[PDB]
């Protein structure tokens, strides 16, 4: 339902991109967060932040008058975050503001009264800034609430252990995250775990299969929070490049052994195995002419393998091998023959569905873990946060 | 008495103002108790004529109580005027915009999203099919309440989906060159229900009376009632 | 002044759209890579036949 | 050209565990081929959800089926 | 209005920069083109040695 409420009339991403001027105006702003049902409505308001330098501008009065209607409302939800920079149309009341001085220069600068714009250059009891509860109460307040199902709950702003919880929610992505290993098996490597991980370049058909897995991301230039790297080092311990596969609902990343460097120090290629062996699923590009066996890469995890056996005449045979407990979720009898031009689609998507099956199975054997469905992971986080607040408030009465 | 309370609540120093919400609310609640009542929002921050007289008296109790609470909520944390004025940039964005109104309890939430009317006038107007996309993030939400109207011009901070929407094909070179050179759900612009659902949607309610009620937008009657 | 303000707002939106295209749009001029793929695949077929 | 009729024909398949994985794999692979359903009318999409909604039931369908 | 003109020339420069960059987004493919060339070279060398 939250997804439907999010995508019915829009196709906006699940993560807000706060504008440079928005960050400038709302840095150190007055912020408060409410649970409103299973949503975290956060309102932040401006504290001015030296706006005189942004606008290049009674001197001590008109800038604070201009800024204090600026706000951001950010609704964290099971399916993502939406936010709008806001600016009140209500002017300050000449009859009830501070009685020291009330010049009309605010109306003289009405066009600038919403000078927050999408792109900008920003540089070469007495606490300021309107309470975010003004925006909250004006939007959400009404008598006769649903006493506990709907009644808003302010997250205790003072105790850092709840801001930590919301930061955890922002670290739970708004999209399922999948990390897929991709291995190359050369001639005679059908049983050598070391040789498979030691490969630095594969067959040409293997490389063309790589180029279709998704977009090449140069890891150096990728933000881990926004582009799911699955664990790959940004700084290049695991290669200049890797392939990733993005969707609104999910981000899959490919841990490709050949793209990871082989350093002389790394004997068992543990710099590669730390990624490939901790993934639920590996696409095994079986160029060894011999049946690859699951568990050849000895590590834990590695529940399902998507074995790509290249055949002659520009085609491939894609199959699944899985652990005897996973065999209830994954059909090993699959023998999908696919041409080279569509192999990096079919093997890729088999790897996705194998990974979803594997993530679900992992939850069954490890119930306490963060849920594989990141929307449900967010929702359970929100539910747990709401229940924790109820317990702590009860312990405070 | 309510005029006295409103006068003092709105004019007394802002720091003290929150601490008077519980006292006023408890007093009002005690008055009603002589004939979900509480709503102390600081926690979030012939004889037939006599029968009609009593029924209207109880209703008047609640109308006074609800308007006092609405005044308190409006003024506990700010002294902005009860009337908003849309800025010239606000009109540039939302004039001729796409609008909907909801009765959400005893208040009228209204959302208006920016069809690129002002953008078209700026460029002097293939580009015309993309100028609404250029400003569709801007909106206005306007809450009409017993004690006034509050509104914020709001710009959506979320980038359009590079997967499930048209951005990668926007004619940005032509659009930029056009508006720099210029001098002086087929409907364009996002549905205002996007903003409303992202703010107000809840998958569950305590009673059906809690639900937002959409004002029929095709009727002259309800539009005239809001006006 | 009002025209300049409107132009600056719309230009800001244009720039943000440029930024999101720049960080999300794929590389153009793919025909060269297509031809390289085809030529490599053909010569690989020849050499593998040999 | 077969898709507009195909998606309707898949709705006629009874929701059983033996069919859950193939139908949902088909719909999820189809979803990631935007050039195919570019001309889908409302009836075609309604067919898509009619196929996949019965499989959202954990009271009958495995947890993997429900998540998928 | 002097401020608006200043922000306008700044964002005009920024827009021109984005425009120039999107004139040559094609260079992002070379990273995988090099992989393809390396794999093709290795295949050719291995088959010729064989």
């Amino acid at each position: 339902l939250d997804m439907m409420a999010r995508y019915v009339f829009s196709n906006f991403t699940a993560v807000p991109k706060r504008s440079p001027v928005g960050e400038f105006l709302l840095a150190g702003g007055r912020t408060k967060t409410w649970l409103v049902g299973n949503k975290l409505v956060t309102v932040t308001t401006s504290v001015g932040t030296g706006t005189r330098s942004l606008l290049g501008l009674n001197l001590a009065a008109y800038v604070p008058l201009l800024t204090q209607g600026w706000a951001e409302i950010l609704v964290r939800r099971p399916t993502g975050n939406t936010s709008w920079l806001m600016s009140l149309e209500n002017p300050l009341s000449p009859f009830s503001s501070d009685i020291n001085n009330m010049p009309l220069q605010e109306l003289s600068n009405a066009l600038m009264a919403a000078e927050r714009f999408k792109e900008h250059r920003d540089t070469a009891e007495k606490v300021p800034g309107i309470n975010p509860s003004f925006v909250f109460l004006q939007l959400y307040h009404s008598p006769f609430f649903g006493d506990e199902s709907n009644k808003p709950i302010l997250l205790p702003n003072e105790s850092q252990s709840f801001e930590r919880s919301v930061q955890l929610l922002d670290q739970i992505p708004s999209y399922d995250t999948h990390k897929i290993a991709v291995l190359y098996v050369g001639e005679g490597q059908s049983n050598s775990e070391l040789a498979i991980l030691s490969n630095e370049h594969g067959s040409y058909r293997y490389t063309e299969f790589l180029t279709g897995l998704g977009r090449l991301i140069e890891l150096k230039d990728c933000q881990p929070d926004k582009v799911y790297l699955g664990g790959l080092d940004v700084c290049g311990e695991d290669g200049q490049f890797t392939y990733c596969w993005h969707d609104d609902i999910m981000q899959a990343v490919f841990h490709i052994a050949t793209l990871m460097p082989t350093k002389d120090v790394d004997k068992h290629r543990c710099d590669k195995k730390r990624h490939l062996g901790n993934d639920f699923v590996s696409i095994v590009y079986n160029d060894s002419g011999e049946d690859f066996k699951l568990g050849t890469i000895k590590g834990q995890f590695n529940f399902v393998h998507v074995i790509v056996t290249p055949l002659d005449y520009e085609c491939n045979l894609v199959s699944l091998q899985c652990r005897k407990d996973m065999e209830g979720l994954v059909d090993t009898s699959v023998a999908k023959i696919v041409s080279d031009r569509n192999l990096p689609f079919v093997a890729r998507q088999m790897a996705l569905h194998a990974n979803m099956a594997s993530q679900v199975h992992h939850s069954r054997s490890n119930p306490t873990d963060i849920y594989p469905s990141k929307w449900i992971a967010r929702l359970r986080h929100i539910k747990r946060l709401r229940q924790r607040i109820c317990e702590e408030a009860a312990y405070s009465n | 008495a309510h005029h006295v309370i409103a006068m003092w609540f709105i004019r007394c120093r802002l720091p003290f103002r929150k601490d008077f919400v519980p006292f006023i609310t408890k007093g009002l609640r005690s008055n009603v108790l002589l004939s979900p009542e509480k709503d102390s929002f600081r926690a979030r921050s012939d004889e037939n004529s006599v029968a009609q007289a009593d029924d209207s008296l109880k209703n008047l109790h609640l109308e006074l109580t609800e308007t006092c609470l609405d005044m308190m909520a409006r003024y506990v944390f700010s002294n902005f005027t009860a009337v908003p004025k849309r800025s010239p940039v606000g009109e540039f964005l939302l004039a001729g915009g796409r609008t909907k109104t909801w009765l959400v309890g005893n208040k009228l939430v209204t959302v208006t999203t920016s069809v690129g009317t002002g953008t078209r006038s700026l460029l002097g107007l293939n580009l015309a099919a993309y100028v609404p996309l250029l400003t569709q993030g801007w909106a206005e939400i306007l809450v009409r309440r017993p004690t006034g109207n509050t509104s914020w011009l709001m710009s959506l901070e979320n980038p359009l989906s590079p997967f499930s929407s048209d951005i990668n094909n926007m004619p940005l070179q032509e659009l930029s060159n056009a508006l720099m050179a210029a001098e002086r759900e087929k409907v364009p612009g996002i549905n205002p229900s996007f903003v409303f659902l992202q703010l107000y949607h809840s998958p569950f309610f305590g009673d059906e009376s809690n639900k937002p009620i959409l004002l029929p937008n095709e009727s002259q009657s309800f539009e005239r009632s809001v006006q | 002044m009002e025209f300049l303000n409107r132009q600056l707002l719309v230009l800001g939106e244009v720039n943000e759209l440029y930024l999101e295209q720049l960080q999300n749009k794929h590389s153009d001029t793919t025909k060269e890579v297509e031809m390289m793929k085809a030529a490599y695949r053909k010569e690989l077929e020849k050499n593998r036949s040999h | 050209k077969a898709l507009p009729v195909l998606v309707v024909k898949l709705t006629h398949i009874s929701a059983t565990a033996s069919m859950a994985v193939p139908l949902l794999e088909f719909l999820s692979t189809l979803a990631r081929l935007p050039h195919l359903y570019r001309n889908f009318a409302a009836e075609q999409y309604a067919s898509v959800f009619a196929i996949s909604l019965p499989y959202t039931n954990p009271s009958k369908f495995n947890q993997y089926i429900v998540c998928l």
